[PDB]
């Protein structure tokens, strides 16, 4: 029990990087910024309120896994006469964890770290983590591409009807930014955008 | 045994004053800045770097001792930006020749750069190629063996008064070539547009200056700029001719 | 091959190629 | 392959640790030649036919000192010669001497300078000498 | 030992005061000239 | 120089460890060295800590 | 004797703007930049070496002034009876920095800042006035690249050259001619000369 | 063997800042730096994280090394007889980090410390040394992982400036085609950074990257 | 020693004094000498009846000599 | 038939040329080995060469018996040691018998006292001091 | 003619490269 | 430099070897 | 050779070239 003390604090003050890392806490903090950099904004509205609604949203989706490893750790068999029993039954809590990275992670590349079928035996938890964040990553940025491009139409257009005429020498970025966020609010992508990438991982 | 704690605590304050002359050479470096370099490994480099090239001997007492300390501070930093603007020359003059390069053609008229960051990073790379780290180290490894604290060194003020044109001529020669072909193209579609009055040679200007600039530096891009970069590196040698110790 | 190397002559010839290098030539 | 005639040991630039294990033949014992005396160089045509008259020769051109324990050769150089002074509180000096001279560690060049029949003498040599005339003065009066 | 602990008592705390203190004037003396550098 | 008056008492019992007045007074002197010797070392104690406060503070 | 450490503590956490306002970088780092727009390139030459070079030159300045207080504060000769009479001997350190700025304010808002010689009165009259110093000697230097412009303009307009843009043209030549005059060991001395016996 | 467990808690709290200097931390810092930097992006991937997957990926290879370090410091025969042969066996400890620094560092940068350290020691007396040592002295521990972290400064650097050149050639041509047309007042970095993002999606630099840097160290199969 | 040949480089032969408080010099060589581990390239150097030597050679020859000499003043 | 031919040299190359005519090796010291000499010498009669160039160049010098020690005037010291149950007159008998006798550095004292004074150099004065002490705890 | 090094002529002789380096020619 | 003769150095003095074919390459 | 040089003159002559450098003469 005193061993174990000393893991639980370890979870506790490890918490803030492995919430940093292993979850889709990255892909919500991502995109919530280039959304800003999209709209041309740049100290709006905050660092401090975007990852705050992105916290509690990579929250939703990310609790029943932290839930379940209480109610499974609070069960009475955790005396054990053996070494290695005791192995396994850590072992068996961390499956949830595991089947949760491996849905969302590459299997070449962790078959690459694996080197330096997965249904006899799973994975190990240091070999795939980077790999999903490395995916989470990749995926945001693919997904930030998207959600970029058409806001470069309107930043074209009114640059295109100003050569038109002859005022060449004049600065679009104080006419554009009207335009491009009434393109953000009367499609309302804010309350949509938070609802597929709810509906991406969580199921209706 | 007193003396083993002695030894050790007489380098952690020498190592100090070996921060304060090597800190502001890692400010100018182009790839040493706190752009490519972060916070927490930064002032773990920094330390040991001048702890590897300290003169005096690490085990005696430094002669630091209440000596004068407030400003012998600003005479380490002020031989520290000094080493600094001497050893960040050619990085300095080469992206001063992007940024020529950038505004003949056009393209930075809304301000009445990336061009310019190719050429730094490149003659960064090409300086870091063959040799490059053993004579940046040797420069101040050398200003320990001229400018030994307690003597009041100072950076020797009158040849520094030419060093803004140093660095400009070198700018000028090297930004020749270019700037005389887009400069003769320039009139010679004026003579096309007092030829044809109502042609608008403005607007073309734009279109075919941004191929020229780039056409005429690509045949002497490959075998005359890289030498110059090994030319204008600065040497340990000199350093005698920016520097004297007082008493 | 007798250039820069030290060696030594007589009954039993080895030359030295290298600091941490022995030849045993075979006469 | 290597031709000439007689025989010697010809040195370009060596670095007196390959020069001497190439006299670690001729003498019958390894030699240990210590960090601070490997630093200095040594070139030209040598030859060796009593080697232990050309290292006492040597070790005063080049400036080493030298012991041979019986087993080994150990070379340091001049400046790392270390001293001891010792209190015996019930062995004579006279009586120690005769444990070295019997033993076989007793060196006339580095002998034990001081009064015939007292407890207090002075020993200064090499440092694989002087630690061990240390520790067997030390080990003879606990015993006794 | 009661005076030559007490005269090393002092000799060890005001050179680890002056070595801190010559630290901290490192620190803040580079780093003046690096925000004077950005303006 | 207390610590002279100290050891200047100390060899009278030394050779005569039976006397009863001389114990008294030197025990006497004893608990009140014990008392300086603290006090001192606790007084420089707070000099230090209050010094290591201030670059503490402005660090 | 600990509260000596706080003020020479303080100093150095408040010498960024004390070299800020109180010194002559306010006028050496102005004119630098006003002469690089006097040409129109506004990254050449690159104001980090603007910033490298005026710095090393307002350290000269400020450099024996420096020395010359802790010359002066090395003498602890400072303690004595009376609370005020210390405090007299603390004001003559100051007066070899004061007599530095007494000399080149003006008479009119360091009284002015005294009713509302003290020494927090002196520092916004004086890069008040090094900033309206800064700004004549700019326009002095402004003027011959007013009327080079204005020429090569001219024979544009001589010729039927008029639909061009002049400034791709002006700007190399603005350049050039500055450079051959080697005008930037110039100004930098010519700048250098009035704070100090330079060389 | 008390003051062993001394030497065990001084060498734990000087960790952080020997992976700091010390390992190959430092290759996989700088160039996450330079893939943000030349995309353009300031803040995000919020470098908190980054730290953490540069971090993970050094650990990965740092493993094996470390870990012979605690099977032969747990010897329950580590208290020898002599002063010269215990202080003996913590170097034939640390060789197995040491030939690490030999092999990854530069020859003449390592080259360069000693003769600049021995002058420093002795004076200018003492004659230099050239590369002829290689064959058989070893370098101090503290005269390498200075030109260790210099050359590994270096390498990164070298690898920062290839990735960066595909970004480059997009932000000429963008500079360009504005300037086909009359758009000379226009921001053209709000128009390169999608086909900045993705010319690094498309190409997948993350997952063949992370190969290559694994690569560098160790090998596959 | 009789199972194996153990190869050092000739910059790490050690040497060590030792005291025997209770037994003779002559005994333990003729022990060294009953066992196998006699070596007449090192000896002991020593007083023949004493209980101070001198030995020294290669680290598996003197760290079982000294071990195996304190093993025999402990039993005694 | 002998001599060496000494250009710019710095007093450790130099005085170990002649530790070959001089019988034992000799031991410079670190802050007397800054000091530079030239010119042509000659190796004929080195204990009173080696006495003369101790004066004009100025330098302190000590041979126990093995080794020759060289430092430099400046390093001198000095230290006075009383004995209790030991008079001077046996210790210096000591000396005489045991070799350290110099008598260009003798013992300043009285005849019959435990009080003395000592000043040479630093292998000398700390072998002095040492044996000095090591006597008094026997007795 | 040993154009800057010192040397010990006569009988047995050595020419020093440097002050760790010794040559042994044919005696000077 | 030694224009055609050539010693060796052991333990007495210097020796003149015989008149062989291969010679010294000379640093100086 | 003596412009800016100390030296001792007569028998025992010699030049110093700097405060710790003697140059002896041939006799």
């Amino acid at each position: 029990n005193d061993i174990s003390l000393i893991a639980l604090l370890a979870f506790s003050t490890l918490l803030p990087f492995i919430i940093a890392s292993g979850t889709c806490f990255v892909k919500f903090s991502i995109v919530f910024v280039m959304v800003r950099n999209a709209l041309g904004l740049q100290q709006i509205p905050s660092n401090m309120t975007l990852n705050g609604v992105a916290l509690l949203l990579s929250m939703f989706v990310m609790w029943p896994i932290m839930h379940d490893a209480y109610v499974y750790f609070e069960d009475e068999d955790v005396t054990f006469n053996d070494i290695s029993s005791l192995s396994k039954h850590v072992d068996e809590g961390l499956d949830g964890y595991r089947d949760y990275l491996i849905k969302y992670s590459d299997r070449e590349l962790v078959q690459f770290f694996e080197n330096a079928k997965d249904e006899i035996e799973k994975p190990s938890i240091f070999a795939l983590l980077p790999a999903y964040a490395l995916s989470e990553i990749k995926s945001a940025f693919k997904i930030g591409f998207y959600l970029y491009l058409p806001f470069v139409v309107v930043d074209l257009v009114v640059s295109s009807v100003l050569l038109a005429l002859g005022m060449m020498m004049m600065s679009p970025v104080t006419i554009s930014t009207p335009i491009k966020l009434v393109l953000f609010v009367a499609l309302d992508g804010w309350t949509l955008l938070s609802k597929g990438l709810i509906l991406q991982y969580m199921d209706i | 045994f007193y003396a083993l704690y002695f030894e050790i605590h007489h380098l952690v304050a020498s190592a100090a004053l070996g921060f304060a002359r090597v800190a502001p050479i890692f400010f100018f470096l182009p790839f040493l800045n706190s752009g490519v370099l972060s916070g927490a490994p930064r002032n773990a480099i920094i330390i040991l770097v001048a702890l590897g090239v300290w003169p005096h001997a690490l085990n005696e007492a430094p002669p630091f001792l209440s000596v004068a300390m407030i400003p012998l501070v600003l005479q380490e930093a002020a031989v520290g930006v000094m080493l600094g603007c001497l050893l960040s020359w050619p990085f300095w003059v080469m992206h001063a020749l992007g940024c020529i390069i950038d505004n003949q053609r056009g393209a930075t008229l809304s301000s009445s750069s990336e061009m310019a960051n190719f050429l730094n990073m490149f003659a960064a790379v090409v300086y870091l190629q063959n040799g490059g780290l053993v004579t940046m180290v040797d420069v101040l490894n050398k200003s320990y063996q001229l400018c030994d604290p307690m003597n009041e060194c100072t950076p020797s003020l009158p040849p520094l008064l030419t060093f803004i044109n140093q660095v400009a001529q070198n700018a000028l020669v090297l930004a020749s070539p270019v700037v005389l072909v887009l400069l003769l193209s320039e009139v010679f579609l004026g003579l096309l547009s007092r030829f044809a009055p109502q042609m608008n040679a403005f607007a073309i200007s734009l279109t075919v200056k941004s191929g020229i600039a780039v056409l005429i530096m690509l045949l002497y891009f490959s075998p005359v700029l890289p030498d110059n970069v090994l030319r204008l590196s600065f040497q340990a040698t000199g350093l005698s001719s920016w520097f004297y110790e007082r008493g | 091959w007798l250039k820069g190397r030290s060696f030594q002559y007589g009954a039993e010839g080895y030359i030295k190629m290298s600091p941490g290098h022995w030849y045993f030539p075979s006469p | 392959k290597i031709p000439v005639t007689g025989s010697g040991f010809v040195a370009k630039d060596d670095s007196l640790r390959t020069f001497f294990d190439a006299m670690a033949l001729q003498l019958k014992e390894p030699v240990i030649v210590s960090k601070m005396a490997a630093r200095k160089k040594i070139t030209g045509n040598f030859e060796f036919h009593d080697p232990n008259a050309l290292l006492e020769k040597l070790s005063l051109q080049l400036g080493l000192i030298w012991y041979f324990d019986g087993q080994a050769i150990y070379i340091y150089d001049a400046s790392e010669m270390r001293n001891a002074v010792v209190s015996l509180r019930n062995v004579s000096l006279n009586e120690f001497n005769n444990f070295l001279k019997r033993s076989g560690l007793y060196n006339k060049n580095y002998p034990l300078r001081g009064d015939n029949r007292k407890g207090t003498f002075y020993v200064s040599g090499p440092p694989v000498y002087v630690d061990m005339v240390v520790n067997a003065a030390t080990m003879m009066d606990k015993q006794n | 030992d009661p005076k030559e602990l007490a005269i090393s008592q002092e000799m060890i705390s005001d050179y680890n005061l002056y070595v801190s203190m010559v630290s901290t004037l490192t620190r803040k003396g580079v780093g003046a000239v690096e925000t004077l550098l950005r303006s | 120089n207390l610590q002279t008056q100290v050891t200047e008492a100390l060899d009278k019992l030394a050779a005569k460890p039976s006397d009863p007045a001389l114990l008294a007074a030197y025990q006497s002197k004893l608990s009140e060295y014990n008392l300086y010797r603290n006090a001192q070392s606790n007084t420089v104690k707070v000099f230090k800590d209050i010094d290591a406060a201030i670059i503490q503070n402005f660090r």
